């Protein structure tokens, strides 16, 4: 009974409703606990299929505070409130993205 | 008697040697050292009487050395034997040569009731000689831009009978639900009811359509295992022209030589390689005789490849997941410390040679996923052929339900939670936003 | 249970079929017909529950048929099974 | 005398005026009489050139009632009243479309 | 006398044998068994006296067997003869070899007043050996996304004289009216007034334009029959590069070898193959001597191909549509039961090897269509060269009129109505919305 309509989703937690701020705190705390580094990416939704998004300030290495990460997230969200904004944890020892998901979706 | 020249009581293996472990059971009341030396010789050298030509080449240097006999924990007639091999006894990067030199004739000697190849310690040199996987774990993740979660596949059910259009639309329905990949059936390459060209064309069109619709880089596993290597290369290049980013193969049935050639072609053409373990059980179903699946996994990783089927172990048989996780370690990590419980008898290092994804499929559905995530980590793929297709709402709804279940499970795992116990709460919370997940969990409670 | 559609009590193989013989040993105290039909299906078709796509292709024609179970001369748990 | 202007037609009864409901009953009764299975497809008219349309609920096998088919047709029409909606009869023994034609055309 | 070793009074053919039916008329007052055995031997073995080398190979096993002489219903001098052939007497998938071994020398023996090849029962093995049609009926329907109705073609009139631009625009005008395909003329491949490259380029451009305009996947039949196989392959690959989904060929004039090669190339490149029966009448015009068209149809289906010309039978000659429908059955169905009236003398099964579309063209227009639909079913194509072009409103209007006539006829047939009788009412009702159809039906009442 009923159909599931195709939805333009956003890559690993694109299906779930937008995450709450406490969940963002937990995610960034996990990124810290894994020794990864936070990195902020914003891009226009029309170019979601690109390979590299427009990066914010350089990745924060040795940064272990959640509050600065949240401040940077809200600052970048106010910078481009119409772009898709995601947070990525970078692992230097494996040269991969340990965890990444969208934080703010554009209008 | 062959112990005097093929049993070494105090020899220490060289770091460039090839070390092999055999679980051996000779005839009743025979010297264990003698049968171990017989196995070691039968791997390299064997004569029925005095011979002449062996004095023209130094048999002392070109011979194996069994250096340690250990008592198996559980049988006193079966014993672990560790045999060394000089590096020169093999080809520079030929897993086929390794298999021929290791199990070519040893299994035919009458003086052994049973023989089982357990573990192999490949030297760093031989690993550096082989081509290895064409892409690697991190490179595949980069080419698919998928992280955070394990990937989700499914076999296209039924096993056969589909035309090109029908197969393509079924693959599209499976793919558009957030499913990462789909694998063709291992015994389906080219059939009178379905010629491979039509299937490849239609599945490429469906993959392109689904990729455009869902906004994600997707792909389907295309099979190139066929009668001749020429046909295999032709189909691989046809898939390359159609923009398909991954192809699949059966390395045991097709052959180690064919698998190595396919991996080299994939590296030369920038293609991903999927592999299924068809006929592996005929070599590892018997727990006391044959070749353990860890050896085959090592051979495939050396010969190249990005994915390898394992099951998990769980779903039907709680079993001995320790050794399964052990071969998973041998599949992913660059180095693995010795672990007798995990069936790792050597300190094996792969240098900086990229690992291989693990494939868990068969007898699994939504209810098992938390334990699967816990045991396989994030570097694995889950396939639910019947489960996604047998979902009453359709393949797309089943794939979406499995996708959201995986997302919730990996979220809870990242939350720092013990997923195995509270898995029921996790799936209920996920179902609080996915009715298809709720009905699926209802179907196979 | 898969005997009802993958065990054939009176089928005669066609001269264009591929006939295979399996020496099978199921678990203790299991129906020999059922395990033979399970092997035959696992060669062609296998589902864990009710499925949909199998109604778009005639599963009746594209399926194997185990047509004869014979007692192995030497073991009564092992049995020869002939699958078409 | 007079010209025939090119018309964006819809694949076998795209030329004729839209079918009446009794004609739909007759078509589905014929599909039943041939042992085929009904299947509902809807898609945006801009993507008419695609190979696979957005399918409705799974094809009905063993269904021999016209009324349920009509109810599903009107329900799917109300679901996407701007999409092109067609009905297809599927033959399992030949893996082809025994008969297919558009039922509702979008605005 | 050859009956003693080449007439078998009680032999039963083996299921792997090749069975052939010959309508034979020997000289007056000759033994029918003797002449049948002479034909059977002349197909395999013939000597004028005692010979030696035949004792080095078992002539007993490598010889044909005529096993049944039946009285023809209508002539007592003509008789049906059924000759068997061991499977080894032919090549694995060579229709050319079959024709050479069947009619290579038998037609030259003086002891036969007339000889006609009627029916052939190809064994399942030989059918599985041949490549067969590259696509098949259902696969062609999938690649064209056309169902419900038979397809509509037309020959481009006049037979020749058109330049590349003129031919292309005429094809475009025919195609934009809802016509499914257009076929080039069988005798027009490359001419001093028209080089094939220009025709292919312009017709590809016109097909693309019409496909964009009408919103349907369309195509034109491109001819590759030429002087050399190299030119044929070159033109086929040029058509492949231009995105044309179908090409056409004349298999009798070009040759069975050329047809088989073209079909193999089409399968290897994913192309549709159209075929015309030029010069078939020279083999089947005479109703008492030659080769019946059903044999040629069987040979073409084995050699590969998607379409085959037949006429219907009707339009000029009410004739004996029974045997025509019989060869239609042999063209479409996987198995056909014996039918003496339909000219089917054997229980022939094709396994699961896809059939071939039937082509009905020549001496037909709008008035005949209901009967054509009734007799040919839905798996056929109708071509109206002059009728669509000779329509006073233009080729596009004529094609549209024929298209709507076909739609109305298939609708009424699906309605459960007997189309043949009330055909006038059906066409009047169709004309109630298509004035071009009304004027066409007025033209050739």
């Amino acid at each position: 009974v009923g159909d599931y309509q195709t939805v333009a989703t956003l890559e690993t937690f694109g299906f779930l409703p937008p995450m709450t701020q406490d969940e963002i705190y937990d995610q960034i705390a996990y990124i810290i606990a894994q020794g990864w580094s936070p990195l902020i990416e914003h891009v226009h939704p029309s170019r979601s299929m690109a390979t590299y998004w427009s990066y914010w300030k350089l990745p924060f290495f040795g940064e272990k505070d959640l509050g600065v990460i949240v401040s940077e997230l809200e600052a970048c969200h106010r910078a481009y409130p119409d772009h898709h904004v995601r947070l990525v944890g970078y692992d230097a020892y494996t040269q991969s993205q340990g965890a990444c998901f969208v934080v703010f979706e554009g209008r | 008697e062959y112990r005097d020249t093929y049993w070494t009581p105090d020899y220490v293996p060289l770091d460039t040697d090839l070390l092999a472990c055999f679980k051996c059971t000779g005839q009743e009341g025979v010297p264990k050292e003698e049968v171990a030396a017989a196995v070691a010789a039968e791997s390299s050298t064997g004569t029925w009487s005095t011979v002449w030509s062996e004095l023209l080449v130094d048999l002392d240097f070109y011979k194996g050395r069994c250096y340690r006999i250990e008592d198996v924990p559980g049988d006193k007639e079966a014993f672990y034997a560790f045999i060394a091999y000089p590096l020169d006894l093999f080809e520079e990067g030929s897993v086929t040569n390794v298999l021929t030199s290791l199990v070519g004739n040893v299994f035919g000697f009458k003086a052994l009731r049973h023989l089982r190849l357990e573990d192999i310690r490949f030297p760093m040199a031989f690993i550096k000689t082989c081509p290895g996987p064409p892409n690697g774990i991190c490179v595949e993740r980069d080419r698919m831009n998928k992280y955070g979660r394990p990937l989700l596949g499914c076999t296209i059910k039924p096993k056969l009978g589909l035309s090109g259009k029908n197969y393509g639309r079924v693959v599209y329905e499976c793919l558009r639900g957030g499913l990462d990949f789909t694998k063709d059936d291992e015994n389906i390459n080219s059939q009178p009811f379905q010629r491979w060209q039509n299937r490849f064309e239609f599945v490429a069109e469906a993959v392109a359509l689904a990729q455009q619709e869902t906004g994600e880089k997707k792909g389907h596993y295309l099979n190139c295992t066929a009668a001749t290597p020429e046909e295999m290369y032709e189909r691989a290049e046809f898939a390359k022209e159609l923009g398909q980013p991954i192809i699949m193969h059966d390395y045991i049935t097709g052959g180690f030589t064919a698998n190595t050639g396919l991996s080299k072609w994939c590296r030369k053409n920038g293609m991903l390689l999927h592999i299924h373990r068809a006929m592996h059980a005929v070599i590892d179903r018997h727990p006391k005789h044959g070749i353990h699946f860890r050896v085959l996994a090592k051979c495939l990783r050396l010969s190249g490849g990005d994915q390898l089927h394992t099951g998990t172990v769980v779903g039907k048989l709680e079993g001995d997941r320790q050794t399964t996780l052990g071969f998973i370690d041998q599949l992913r990590e660059s180095f693995i410390p010795e672990d007798r419980s995990r069936g790792n008898f050597f300190d094996q290092d792969w240098g900086s040679m990229p690992g291989v994804f693990a494939v868990a499929s068969g007898g699994i559905h939504v209810w098992h996923m938390p334990a699967l995530v816990a045991i396989f980590g994030d570097d694995s793929v889950l396939q639910f052929g019947g489960g996604t297709h047998g979902h009453p709402w359709g393949s797309a709804a089943g794939a979406a339900a499995n996708r959201v279940a995986l997302e919730a499970c990996v979220k809870a795992r990242n939350a720092g939670r013990e997923i195995e116990k509270e898995s029921r709460d996790i799936l209920m919370e996920a179902a609080k936003h996915s009715p298809e997940l709720a009905i699926a969990l209802e179907t196979w409670k």
